[PDB]
């Protein structure tokens, strides 16, 4: 098992509005790659 | 309080909860966005709004996702462009290609991009991206810049396991990947 | 597997993951849908679409919710119309008012409904509501005409909390009403 | 405390699509009142 960890501050409330929506990107050009999503789950609490 | 919560061990035909913009759909159960085809964009969006703050009590959410992926080069010399999780203003639609990963279009911290990005890197755009030019996860902030990286080693056709959280107390986000062996 | 969760326990005024439709609005944290006025209509959506079963696997989805709600009345005999909780096809929009409640048009069973509603009916309509002329909470599919009820005595103004829960391998959908007093 | 419970056998495979919203609804007419929503949480698992 190989893991690798990083971290920041981020200030989310400066830099994104109140409603966001959430997903993924990908892309290729000259070279290029299959990228794939094989299961996906989330979940925030405001308040 | 409000809450919110969801899981897709497995994906649809036809995933009515799904955004797709781009070269992104659902086939054999998985989410696909870009097939290994020359310069092509992939995106998908989960359509309900994340409230992730609010003007009337100042409050910011704490959040966190899990997700697994892999990335699938004809070789290990020969593989382009990456993979992001993002945050970004309701409306978004797919910016610049390429090594801008379709989430943004310069380098330059621009305002009005209002996108937080988690990027898995798998091509050096020298313009940008660390000089050591390795493969890299990056956190990036209104930029293509990352305002922070830590390099990783693809290991090309392998299931990495992504944790992503953000903790509103402190302001921290954190991103760890994990490979199986 | 896909699950799907939520919470609002205060409403914000652009609560931009619900639709509204006819006079529904958010007002003081709370979701009002009729003002007391004479012939008027309000539904409110959860956007996001639920998966509630599968083509492929012939599965079906357990759910459950719960909500709290209030009705006030000028007096206990000046009280009209109902109140209902229902599933229906994505693209829903309101139906025949009045006695119909927002969500039916006809006492004859149509499948082309599509739509449970469990409702509250604070008003006889000699047509098709129980003989008793009786308030009651009762399950209807497809028609105005429930294929159950039950009679409840409406607190006007109190706030009772509802649970609807589901089972999928029972078919069973069970309805359950609290008063605190 | 006062509660009231009713339950059906309802098939749902049979009635509703596989995809379906879900919501609230109120109507007046000749006779009137003001209904309302404090609270709402909802929980699914398919599959
Ligand atoms: O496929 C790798 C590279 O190909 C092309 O040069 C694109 O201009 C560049 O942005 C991309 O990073
Ligand atoms: O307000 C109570 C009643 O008023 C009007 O007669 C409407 O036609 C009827 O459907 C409704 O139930
Ligand atoms: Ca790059
Ligand atoms: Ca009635
Ligand atoms: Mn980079
Ligand atoms: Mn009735």
């Amino acid at each position: 098992v190989t893991s690798y960890t990083l971290n920041e501050v981020v200030p989310l409330k400066d830099v994104v509005p109140e409603w966001v929506r959430i997903g993924f990107s990908a892309t290729t050009g000259a070279e290029f790659a299959a990228q794939e999503v094989h299961s996906w789950s989330f979940n925030s609490q405001l308040g | 309080t409000e809450t919110t919560s969801f899981s897709i061990t497995k994906f649809s035909p036809d995933q009515q909860n799904l955004i797709f913009q781009g070269d992104g759909y659902t086939t054999k159960g998985k989410l696909t966005l870009t097939k290994a085809v020359k310069s092509t964009v992939g995106r998908a969006l989960y359509s309900t709004p994340i409230h992730i703050w609010d003007r009337d009590t100042g409050n910011v959410a704490n959040f966190v996702t899990s997700f697994t992926f892999v990335i699938d080069a004809p070789s290990s010399y020969n593989v382009a462009d990456g993979f992001t999780f993002f945050i970004a203003p309701v409306d978004t639609k797919p910016q610049t290609g390429g090594g801008y990963l379709g989430v943004f279009n310069s380098k330059e911290y621009d305002k009005t991009s209002q996108t937080v990005a988690v990027e898995f890197d798998t091509f050096y755009n020298a313009a940008w991206d660390p000089s050591n030019k390795e493969r890299h996860i990056g956190i990036d902030v209104n930029s293509i810049k990352s305002v922070n990286t830590k390099s990783w080693n693809l290991q090309n056709g392998e299931r990495a396991n992504v944790v992503i959280a953000f903790n509103a107390a402190t302001n921290v986000l954190t991103v760890t990947l994990t490979y199986p062996n």
